[PDB]
Parts: C-alpha cells; structure tokens; sequence
C-alpha cells in the first residue's frame, strides 16, 4: 500500500524475517490481475 | 525442441496448477473449471479466481 513506487531500473528492495507471512490478505486485493507462482505451490504458501 | 518448439511459442501444450488436492497416482483431470481461492464463490476470471 505504498503511496509511491520506485522505477524498474531502481526497483526498492525489501528484506522480511522473523514474522508470519499472511497471505489471506495478498489473496484478498482485488485489482490483482497476474499471478505466477514458480517452484512451488500458490496454495500452501500458508504452509510451507 | 527440433520438433515441438515454435518461435511464435507453442501454446498448444498445457499444465494444471490449480486445483482443490493433489491428484493420486495414474489419475486424469480433464476439466478446465475455474478455481477458487477462500471461500468467495467464483464466475470468472478475477479475485481469487
Ligand atoms: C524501500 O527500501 C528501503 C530500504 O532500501 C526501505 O527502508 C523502505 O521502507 C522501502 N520502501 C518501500 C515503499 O517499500
Ligand atoms: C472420479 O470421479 C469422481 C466423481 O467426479 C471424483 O470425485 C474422483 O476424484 C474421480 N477419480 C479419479 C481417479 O479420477
């Protein structure tokens, strides 16, 4: 929900740890068109 | 590759990824229905769809 975005050249880099990750919230945005997933299963992000 | 690869891109070829459980062994899916995320009911491409 960042109000400004960083250019593609200079992408931000963000470091997350030593938290739980929720991805019921990422599932719940509704303007969210593509989403790929590779190497692992979208669904069992809560799990692993 | 010699014999399965396009330059345009071979998009005749598919894989599923979503569905509701894994498939046992020698099991063949052939629906094409749309998955849903949680429990919010699903008609088209979109949230959780
Ligand atoms: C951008 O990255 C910096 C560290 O490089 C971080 O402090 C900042 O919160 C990030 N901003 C956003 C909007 O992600
Ligand atoms: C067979 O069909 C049933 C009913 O649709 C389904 O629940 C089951 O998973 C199918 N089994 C296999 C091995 O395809």
């Amino acid at each position: 929900n960042a109000t400004t975005f960083a250019s593609v050249y200079a992408w931000n880099r963000t470091r997350i740890s030593n938290c739980v990750a929720d991805y019921s919230v990422l599932y719940n945005f509704a303007p969210f068109f593509a989403f790929k997933c590779y190497g692992v299963s979208p669904t069992k992000l809560n799990d692993l | 590759n010699k014999l399965d690869s396009k330059h345009s891109g071979n998009y005749d070829y598919w894989y599923r990824s979503l569905r509701k459980s894994k498939l046992k062994p020698f099991e063949r899916d052939i629906s094409t229905e749309i998955y849903q995320a949680g429990n919010k009911p699903c008609k088209g491409k979109g949230p959780n769809c």
